[PDB]
């Protein structure tokens, strides 16, 4: 009966003011408003955080963090393994789960209806419906920016010695 | 990132005031986005957030404003492993040989032909975390390897933490909420409230070692070089447990720097030490905060903040919009003296003229002196003992200063550095008469918008980082979300800009509008109350719903 609902006002420069009666509806408004302005950005960064850059863009490209696509993918595939996402989700409060559920729904609602007015990547195969796991992937990517994220190339490069002298 | 919080004892109105000036990328996964969130009766907060996060990261509410700066604390440790001499895939802990774990990741790769191929790659892991290699420094040979333990990998509290901050009423409340959860990954927090409290917190997620463990568990040569490296062959060098900490192995909130004052607190990415020099923060773990010389941005801020005169909103605003290159205060007077001592040196003529005319700023209209100065400073910074007054721990706000021109060796080397810098600049294709704004730009469609500001390492508070792209310097990061908050009777007054504009999409009406304003350094109101929002002539509204 209640579901997801949000009221959005935009003031000068396109700043959204989102009103809702709960976290789910709040997330809904945030995801919708953000998609209107930045759907392609989020879709690209989700591809990165899923470790699927080489799959869509090949090995000769880089992420927006200027890591090569294949080493980036190996790193985020390692970072965002299913067990790790599951554990992170399980540890979330109802409020935060609801924020994330709403955000994904609102982003996806914009995507369903978009006709390109503010979205340049319409029709690209990497522009697609997102899930709460994708938002967890982004969160964990930002989480480690002050730690192992700074060693992503170094992690990929780590292999035992052979028989050298 | 810069941040300044001002309290009742120094603000012109006797209330709290906060300048937020984070320096972050202009593209990608850390591109700030403005939004205002309201659940009537229990949440009402406005500010900016990072992509994908359903919370406000830097912002304000009815009685409180807060922001963040990247801290100097370590949020991981390296462990040096002692490898089993029989097997480089095994390592020794307490004299016992343990196997590395191997986990393969499978990646799909799109080829030339457009077909997908599968790549399988082994990621080796120790009890501490994954192995890492920096060739020539952190190798994996038959004797040693390095593993990395990231303290935030187990921080499941990070979203909850800003959800909680978003609900904070005042500075005291904010402090309770942060110390309770300890979910902040790697930034300081600075805040001010209407009652006139100014708060600094170095409250983040930091590996914990009990004091008596640190001399024994450190790798001396690596920590001396800035790496948080520990002895991985001793089980006693595991991160220490304290039941008071919100996460096993991290530093409890009571042992992390906090300063609550009514005059001011500031940070520009140095340690907690000189947040406010009248009350230095010392005596913390080296993993947390150390007494190191402060950078020129903080030194600049302190030079404006110290004293007895009231601080106005316009004062804090103009600390950003002045674009003053504070590093020039330290070295340009003596550099100009050197110039005057070397008239007749034809090669130095243009450079010395430019440096002399220069307004010592990174403004759009600042002359070529800025470019000459940058190239010189880059070379100056690699000279040895060229400061007239070296860093002095008892005078950390006023040192280093000046050039040691009375030492013949220094004089010769500095002149050479200027000579070298001059030739480099003149070797570039930059037309005579060019000003800084002609060079540093942000591209929007077919236009290049001139962007004021310059690199933080030269002491420009309005820090802007650029890279060469063809004939120009393209901005990649720096001043981003700007928020300046005061608390007049009617409600919070917030002023600022999102420098790169709301939308990354060229199709958007909000792709370049704030960027043009940033170019002109014209900050704007951030409407927060229903009355402010309704006063907006361009107000748009949409209500949306769908079944769950």
């Amino acid at each position: 009966p209640t579901g997801l609902a949000a009221d959005i006002r935009w003031t000068a420069y396109g700043v959204p003011h989102i009103r809702a009666k709960d976290e789910r509806g709040l997330g809904y408004g945030i995801g919708y408003a953000y998609a209107r302005d930045n759907a392609c950005l989020l879709a690209e960064e989700i591809v990165t955080a899923r470790g699927e850059r080489a799959r869509y863009f090949g090995s000769e490209g880089k992420s927006s963090a200027e890591l090569d696509n294949l080493p980036s993918d190996i790193f985020y595939a390692w970072l965002n393994q299913p067990e790790a996402l599951q554990a992170f989700w399980q540890a979330q409060t109802p409020a935060v789960r609801q924020l994330l559920e709403g955000y994904a729904a609102g982003f996806n609602r914009f995507l369903r209806e978009a006709d390109g007015k503010t979205t340049s990547c319409l029709g690209q195969p990497w522009l697609r419906a997102i899930a709460t796991d994708d938002l967890l992937r982004l969160t964990r990517r930002l989480l480690v920016e002050g730690g192992v994220g700074q060693f992503a190339d170094a992690l990929v490069a780590a292999a035992p010695p052979g028989a050298e002298k | 990132s810069n941040a300044i919080a001002v309290g009742s004892e120094r603000s012109a109105d006797g209330k709290g005031m906060l300048l937020a000036n984070p320096h972050f990328p202009w593209n990608g996964a850390m591109r700030f986005y403005q939004m205002h969130l309201t659940i009537p009766g229990r949440l009402d907060v406005m500010g900016a957030s990072l992509p994908g996060l359903p919370v406000v990261n830097i912002g304000f509410s009815r009685h409180l404003a807060w922001t963040h700066t990247v801290d100097t604390s370590s949020h991981f440790t390296l462990y040096r492993l002692a490898l089993d001499p029989k097997d480089p895939r095994r390592y020794l802990v307490d004299g016992r040989s343990l196997p590395l774990e191997e986990k393969s990741v499978a990646i799909e790769v799109r080829g030339a032909d457009g077909k997908l191929s599968r790549v399988e790659h082994k990621v080796y892991q120790s009890i501490y975390g994954p192995l890492v290699v920096w060739p020539g420094k952190l190798d994996w040979n038959r004797s040693e390897a390095y593993a990395l333990r990231d303290a935030n990998l187990e921080n499941t509290r990070v979203l909850q933490q800003w959800y909680s901050i978003n609900q904070a009423s005042d500075v005291a409340d904010l402090r309770r909420r942060v110390e309770a959860l300890q979910g902040i990954p790697w930034v300081n927090t600075l805040a001010a409230d209407e009652q006139g409290n100014a708060l600094y917190m170095n409250q983040s997620v930091v590996p914990y070692l009990k004091p008596e463990l640190i001399p024994a568990c450190a790798i001396p040569q690596l920590v001396a070089e800035g790496l948080p490296a520990l002895q991985g062959q001793d089980s006693r060098c595991a991160w220490s447990r304290d039941p008071a900490a919100a996460q096993a192995g991290i530093t409890p909130a009571a042992q992390l720097p906090v300063l609550l004052r009514r005059d001011f607190v500031q940070n520009s990415n140095d340690s907690a030490w000189l947040t406010n020099p009248a009350s230095p923060l010392q005596g913390f773990s080296p993993l947390v905060s150390q007494e190191k010389p402060i950078g020129p941005r903080a030194r600049y801020a302190l030079s404006r903040l110290q004293g007895k005169q009231p601080l106005e909103a316009k004062t804090l605003e103009e600390m950003v919009t002045a674009n003053h290159v504070f590093s020039a205060d330290q070295v340009l007077p003596d550099l100009l003296r050197l110039c005057r001592d070397n008239q007749g040196e034809k090669s130095l003529a243009r450079a010395c003229a430019a440096l002399a005319q220069w307004d010592r700023g990174a403004n759009l209209d600042s002359g070529s002196g800025f470019v000459y100065f940058q190239r010189f400073m880059q070379r100056f910074a690699e000279l040895d003992g060229a400061w007239k007054e070296p860093f002095d721990a008892q005078r950390p706000l006023d040192t280093p200063q000046g050039i040691a021109l009375d030492r013949p060796q220094v004089a010769t080397q500095v002149r050479q550095a200027l000579a070298d810098a001059a030739a480099e600049v003149e070797k570039s294709g930059i037309p005579d008469g060019a000003r800084w704004g002609d060079l540093q730009v942000s591209t929007r469609g077919q236009e290049r918008i001139a962007i004021p500001g310059g690199d933080g390492h030269f002491g420009v508070y309005n820090a802007i980082q650029s890279v060469r792209k063809g004939d120009h310097l393209e901005v990649v990061g720096g001043t981003s979300y700007i928020q300046l908050v005061t608390f007049p009777e009617e409600g919070p007054k917030a002023r600022g800009l999102l420098a790169f504009s709301q939308s990354s999409d060229p199709r958007s009406p909000h792709y370049r509008d704030q960027t043009e304003l940033f170019s002109r350094q014209q900050w704007q109101t951030l409407p927060f109350s229903d009355r402010q929002i309704d006063a907006d002539p361009q107000l748009q509204r949409l209500s949306i719903r769908e079944a769950a």
